[PDB]
RNA sequence: AGCUGCUCCCUAGCAUGCUACUACCGC
RNA sequence: GCGGUAGUAGCAUGCUAGGGAGCAG
C-alpha cells in the first residue's frame, strides 16, 4: 500500500524485468533474473546461474517464454494511437486485424415469416447481430486500460475487510497437486506466445514428462518468470458494437498455476449451498434451488442486483493483490513461507503487469485483470465479496449514533471503528460477530462480478446495511468508476425473482402441484443465433438439427409465459426441427432408396423431452 | 419491413467482403462504419439511405456481372 | 429378418413341438426339442443379432459420409450463392431508390464514388452513350437515386470539358462518349 | 484359432461321435461320445477364448507404445526448432552498444525498457492523424528518446510507399492513415 | 487463437450388475 | 429335484476415454 503511491513517483522507464547478460556454452545470452514491481519493490532471481554448459528441456522452455531477449532484439516501437507505454517492435510492419459479419440463413428467416413473424409492431424483433469492425479494431479496445490509475487503498479497513472475506471462504480446502493429478478439458488450445508457432497445448503437456513438470513447479518458487501475453478478439453475437479482447496467456503460467490452484478451484466448483454459486446448474431444478437458498431467513427483503462497468481494466492493483492473497491463505503447511511469497510474485508478473503483444509489438499493460488466464471467474468473485463488506462497513460507520434505538448495533458500530482503527491484531471474536450478522442480514449469491443480494429493508431504510447508492460511493473512490443508476436495479416483490441475473429474467410458474422459478431468456437472442451464423455449415439446417434441438431446450420456459408472442418462439422452433427431420429423411431417400430403419426421433418434436430437464429428477 | 433491410445489409457486406474490398482501408472502414449504423437504426428511411450509400459502393466495382445475376 | 438360413431350422422345430403338444404324448422325447429347439434359438438370436445392428452401423457411417459430402461441396460455392441471395432479396425489397441505381448500372451509370448522402458534397456518374443521356440528364438537373442533382462539370474520356449545349444527338458521335458528369444534391 | 492343439483333439472326438453314431451301437455309446464333446468342448472353450483376448491385449500394448514413440519424436522436433530460433534470434542483438550499457551498470542488471531505447538501431512511428505528423516526424530529421533520427521509407495502412511532399495539409483526407513511418539512428 | 462452469447428441472400452439359454460337477 | 462353476446372447446402470454443438461470466 505504501510502494503503490511511493512509485508514481519515479521514471515509468525503469520498471519491469532486471535483466543481465549470462555466458552460456561461451555465448552471452540476455536473460530475466530478476523483477521490479511498482507495489513490491525489488525481487532477486535465487538459481540464476551463469557458464551454463547446456540447456535442458525446461531451460529452453523458461528461455524461450521472457519476453527480455525478444524484446532486447527488436526495433524500437514510438506508437501515438495510445497512451500505454510502448516498449519494441519484433516485426517490421504492423498488422490490422479486422472483423468479418456473421452469415445469415435464410431459410430459417422464411420460416419465421411464414408462420406471421416480425410483423411490424410486435414485441420481438431482431436486437443481436454480428457487428463488424475496422483494421485498428484491437487496439482501439486495448487503450481502454486508460481506465485504471494508480490507486491508494485505506489500509486500516482493508485489514479487516479480508479477515472477512477470507472468513466468507473457510468451508473449502486447497493445496499443491502433483503432476499426475491436473485435470485438462479442451487439451488442444493455443499455447500463447512464442509457443503457437509450433503446436497447440498437447505438444507441451505430452513433450513434458511427470518430472519435468513437477521440477519447474517446484523451480518458481525460488524464481521470477516473466512472461508476454497475446490479445485476440472475440466473434460473437451481440447487442453493442463494441468488440471485445481476451487475454491467452503462455503454457509456463497455466502449467504451474494449476497445480497451484486447483483443488481449490475444484473444491468451490462442486459444493452446493454456499454463497459462491459456481458449477450449480440452473437445469433439473436448480435454479429454484439457489433463489430458495438466498432468501434464507431474511426478515423483510428487497432484492437488489448489478454488475461492473467493464470490471476487467477499471480494478486496481492491491485488490487484485488481496484477491490472489485470499486464494492462497490455504497453503498452511505444503509451503513454507518463501515459496508463497515468490508463487505471488509469478503471478502479479504474469497477469498484472506482463507484457502484451497486442498486434505485432510488445505493448505494457498497466493493469488490471487478465481475462484469460486460470482463476478469473474465483478473482472476479474474491473482489465482488470485497466491495460488498467495504459498502457494509462504510455503512455501519458513518451512521449518526446517538439516532440509533437497538442498543446492540451500536455496541457493534463501537467495537468495530475499535477493532477497525485503534487495534492492531485479528479480533477473530468480533469477526465472527461480524460474519454472523452480515449473513443474517445481507444474504448473498455471487458469480464472476454478476451478484445478487437480498437484505432487509427495514435496516437498509436506516443505514444499518448496504443500500444500493453506497455501492456507487465505493466504487467511486476506491475502484474508479461512476456506477449509473441504469446497470443496478432494485427489486420488491420476491414473489417474482431477480428482474435481471445471469442475463436470464425469473418466472414463477406451477409445476405439477407446487410453484417453481425458472430461467427465460430474452427472445431476440434465440432468434438471432436461429438466424444468424457462422461458416458455411449452418446455412443448412439438415447437416446440423443438434443446435436447434439445444436452443429449443433453452427457449423452453417461455412457453408458459403470458405473453403470446413469446410461445410462439418455443413452438416455431419445434415445427422447424420436424421439417428439418422429415426433409433429411426424403433427401436420403432420393439420393438412396431406403430410408432410416429405425430413430425414434420423434421424442425431438414433442414437448416431452424438453419437460424433463426443469423437473427435480436428474438423469445424467 | 426495416428487417429486410437488416438481413439484405448483413448479406451484402458479406458478399463486398469477400470480394476482396478490405484490401483498401478507407473503403473498408467506411463500409463497416455503415453496416453498423444500419443494424443500429431505429427507422426505415435514414436505413434505406444508408443502404443505398453502400450498395453503391458494389456497383461502383466491376467484379460482380450485373445483366446475368439479374436474370429475373 | 426372416430370409437366413436359421430360421427355417427354428420353425423345423417350432413344427415339431407344436405337434408334440398337439399330441402330448411323452415327457423325454418332447424334451428332446427342449435340447434341440431351445437351441435353435441361440444360431437364431445370435446371427439375426449382429446383421441388425451392421444395418444401422451401415446406415449411421452412410448419413455421416453424405454429411461431409455436402459439407464439402456447400462451402465451396459460397461466392455464387451469396449474390444470387441478394439480389433475390434485393427485388423482393422493392424501393425504387434502389431499382433506379440497379436498372442504371445495368446499362452502364455506375457511380465513381460512395453516393453521397449530404444535401452537400460531390458525385460522379459515367455515362457511356447518349441513350442513356436522356433519361437521365434534362437541361441543368441530374436525376438519380430518386434525388434531384445539379449538372456542373461534364467531360470527355481524353480529359477534356465538353459543355453542357453541345451535348446533342447529331454532334454526339464527336466525343470520347464516357462522360464523367460531376453534380451536387440538393 | 484353427491350429492349436485342441482343434485336433476335438474333431478326433467329433470324428469317434460321427463313426459309432452312423454305427449306432449302444446307448453308453451316445453317452460317451455326448461325455466326450462335453470334456473336449472345455478344450475348445479356454485353448480359442483366453487366446482370443490375449490378442486383444497385446495389440492394445502395440498402438499404446506406438503412441508413445511419436509423443517422444515430437518433443525432439520442438526443442531443435526452439533452439535453433533462440540462436538465430540472439545474433542481431549483440552490438557493442549493449556491452557498452551493460558494464557501466553498478552490478550488471539493467532494465529491459531502457535496452531498445539506447541500442535499437531504427525507430518505428505510428501517426493517426496529420496534426500529429507535424509535431512529431515532420521533416526529414527528427529526435526522440535524446537521440537524431533520419527518415526514410515511408508507408501507410495499405503498405504502400508514400513520398514526403504528398503529406500535406489538403491533401490529407487522401491517404490511408495509419501512416508507419520507419527511420535510423543517425550518428 | 483465452480461462472456467453447466447441458444435449454419437461411438468405443472396461468393470459392475441384472435376466434368459447351453454344458460340467457332486449333492 | 437343488446348488455351484464354466459358456453364449440380451438388457440396465455407472465410470472413463474420443468426437460434434449450444448457453452463461
Ligand atoms: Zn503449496
Amino acid at each position: 500500500n505504501f510502494n503503490v503511491l511511493f512509485s508514481t513517483v519515479f521514471p515509468p522507464t525503469s520498471f519491469g524485468p532486471l535483466v543481465r547478460k549470462i555466458f552460456v556454452d561461451g555465448v552471452p545470452f540476455v536473460v530475466s533474473t530478476g523483477y521490479h514491481f511498482r507495489e513490491l519493490g525489488v525481487v532477486h532471481n535465487q538459481d540464476v546461474n551463469l557458464h551454463s554448459s547446456r540447456l535442458s528441456f525446461k531451460e529452453l522452455l523458461v528461455y524461450a517464454a521472457d519476453p527480455a531477449m525478444h524484446a532486447a532484439s527488436g526495433n524500437l516501437l514510438l506508437d501515438k494511437r495510445t497512451t500505454c507505454f510502448s516498449v519494441a517492435a519484433l516485426t517490421n510492419n504492423v498488422a490490422f486485424q479486422t472483423v468479418k459479419p456473421g452469415n445469415f440463413n435464410k431459410d430459417f428467416y422464411d420460416f419465421a415469416v411464414s408462420k406471421g413473424f416480425f410483423k411490424e409492431g410486435s414485441s420481438v424483433e431482431l436486437k443481436h447481430f454480428f457487428f463488424a469492425q475496422d483494421g485498428n479494431a484491437a487496439i482501439s479496445d486495448y487503450d481502454y486500460y486508460r481506465y485504471n490509475l494508480p490507486t491508494m487503498c485505506d489500509i486500516r479497513q482493508l485489514l479487516f475487510v479480508v479477515e472477512v472475506v477470507d472468513k466468507y471462504f473457510d468451508c473449502y480446502d486447497g493445496g499443491c497437486i502433483n503432476a499426475n493429478q491436473v485435470i485438462v478439458n479442451n487439451l488442444d488450445k493455443s499455447a500463447g506466445f512464442p509457443f503457437n508457432k509450433w503446436g497447440k497445448a498437447r505438444l507441451y503437456y505430452d513433450s513434458m514428462s511427470y518430472e519435468d513438470q513437477d521440477a519447474l513447479f517446484a523451480y518458481t518458487k525460488r524464481n521470477v518468470i516473466p512472461t508476454i501475453t497475446q490479445m485476440n478478439l472475440k466473434y460473437a453475437i451481440s447487442a453493442k458494437n463494441r468488440a471485445r479482447t481476451v487475454a491467452g496467456v503462455s503454457i509456463c503460467s497455466t502449467m504451474t498455476n494449476r497445480q497451484f490452484h486447483q483443488k481449490l478451484l475444484k473444491s468451490i466448483a462442486a459444493t452446493r449451498g454456499a454463497t459462491v454459486v459456481i458449477g450449480t446448474s440452473k437445469f433439473y431444478g436448480g435454479w429454484h434451488n439457489m433463489l430458495k437458498t438466498v432468501y434464507s431467513d431474511v426478515e423483510n427483503p428487497h432484492l437488489m442486483g448489478w454488475d461492473y462497468p467493464k470490471c476487467d481494466r477499471a480494478m486496481p492493483n492491491m485488490l487484485r493483490i488481496m484477491a490472489s492473497l485470499v486464494l492462497a491463505r490455504k497453503h498452511t503447511t505444503c509451503c513454507s513461507l518463501s515459496h508463497r511469497f515468490y508463487r505471488l510474485a509469478n503471478e502479479c508478473a504474469q497477469v498484472l503487469s506482463e507484457m502484451v503483444m497486442c498486434g505485432g509489438s510488445l505493448y505494457v499493460k498497466p493493469g488490471g485483470t487478465s481475462s484469460g488466464d486460470a482463476t478469473t471467474a474465483y478473482a472476479n468473485s474474491v473482489f465482488n465479496i470485497c466491495q460488498a463488506v467495504t459498502a457494509n462497513v462504510n455503512a455501519l460507520l458513518s451512521t449518526d449514533g446517538n439516532k440509533i434505538a437497538d442498543k446492540y448495533v451500536r455496541n457493534l458500530q463501537h467495537r468495530l471503528y475499535e477493532c477497525l482503527y485503534r487495534n492492531r491484531d485479528v479480533d477473530t471474536d468480533f469477526v465472527n460477530e461480524f460474519y454472523a450478522y452480515l449473513r443474517k442480514h445481507f444474504s448473498m449469491m455471487i458469480l464472476s462480478d454478476d451478484a445478487v443480494v437480498c437484505f432487509n429493508s427495514t435496516y437498509a431504510s436506516q443505514g444499518l446495511v448496504a443500500s444500493i447508492k453506497n455501492f456507487k460511493s465505493v466504487l467511486y473512490y476506491q475502484n474508479n468508476v461512476f456506477m449509473s443508476e441504469a446497470k443496478c436495479w432494485t427489486e420488491t416483490d420476491l414473489t417474482k425473482g431477480p428482474h435481471e441475473f445471469c442475463s436470464q429474467h425469473t418466472m414463477l410458474v406451477k409445476q405439477g402441484d407446487d410453484y417453481v422459478y425458472l430461467p427465460y431468456p430474452d427472445p431476440s437472442r434465440i432468434l438471432g443465433a436461429g438466424c444468424f451464423v457462422d461458416d458455411i455449415v449452418k446455412t443448412d439446417g439438415t447437416l446440423m438439427i443438434e443446435r436447434f434441438v439445444s436452443l429449443a431446450i433453452d427457449a423452453y420456459p417461455l412457453t408458459k409465459h403470458p405473453n403470446q408472442e413469446y410461445a410462439d418462439v418455443f413452438h416455431l422452433y419445434l415445427q422447424y426441427i420436424r421439417k428439418l427431420h422429415d426433409e433429411l429423411t426424403g433427401h436420403m431417400l432420393d439420393m438412396y432408396s431406403v430410408m432410416l430403419t429405425n430413430d425414434n426421433t420423434s421424442r425431438y418434436w414433442e414437448p416431452e423431452f424438453y419437460e424433463a430437464m426443469y423437473t427435480p429428477h436428474t438423469v445424467l | 419491413k426495416m428487417s429486410d433491410v437488416k438481413c439484405t445489409s448483413v448479406v451484402l457486406l458479406s458478399v463486398l467482403q469477400q470480394l476482396r474490398v478490405e484490401s483498401s482501408s478507407k473503403l473498408w472502414a467506411q463500409c463497416v462504419q455503415l453496416h453498423n449504423d444500419i443494424l443500429l437504426a431505429k427507422d426505415t428511411t435514414e436505413a434505406f439511405e444508408k443502404m443505398v450509400s453502400l450498395l453503391s459502393v458494389l456497383l461502383s466495382m466491376q467484379g460482380a456481372v450485373d445483366i446475368n445475376k439479374l436474370c429475373e | 429378418f426372416s430370409s437366413l438360413p436359421s430360421y427355417a431350422a427354428f420353425a423345423t422345430a417350432q413344427e415339431a413341438y407344436e405337434q408334440a403338444v398337439a399330441n402330448g404324448d411323452s415327457e423325454v422325447v418332447l424334451k428332446k426339442l427342449k435340447k434341440s429347439l431351445n437351441v435353435a434359438k441361440s444360431e437364431f438370436d445370435r446371427d439375426a443379432a449382429m446383421q441388425r445392428k451392421l444395418e444401422k452401423m451401415a446406415d449411421q457411417a452412410m448419413t455421416q459420409m453424405y454429411k461431409q459430402a455436402r459439407s464439402e461441396d456447400k462451402r465451396a460455392k459460397v461466392t455464387s450463392a451469396m449474390q444470387t441471395m441478394l439480389f433475390t432479396m434485393l427485388r423482393k425489397l422493392d424501393n425504387d431508390a434502389l431499382n433506379n441505381i440497379i436498372n442504371n448500372a445495368r446499362d452502364g451509370c455506375v457511380p465513381l464514388n460512395i453516393i453521397p448522402l449530404t444535401t452537400a458534397a460531390k458525385l460522379m456518374v459515367v455515362i457511356p452513350d447518349y441513350n442513356t443521356y436522356k433519361n437521365t440528364c434534362d437541361g441543368t438537373t441530374f436525376t438519380y437515386a430518386s434525388a434531384l442533382w445539379e449538372i456542373q462539370q461534364v467531360v470527355d474520356a481524353d480529359s477534356k470539358i465538353v459543355q453542357l449545349s453541345e451535348i446533342s444527338m447529331d454532334n454526339s458521335p464527336n466525343l470520347a462518349w464516357p462522360l464523367i458528369v460531376t453534380a451536387l444534391r440538393a
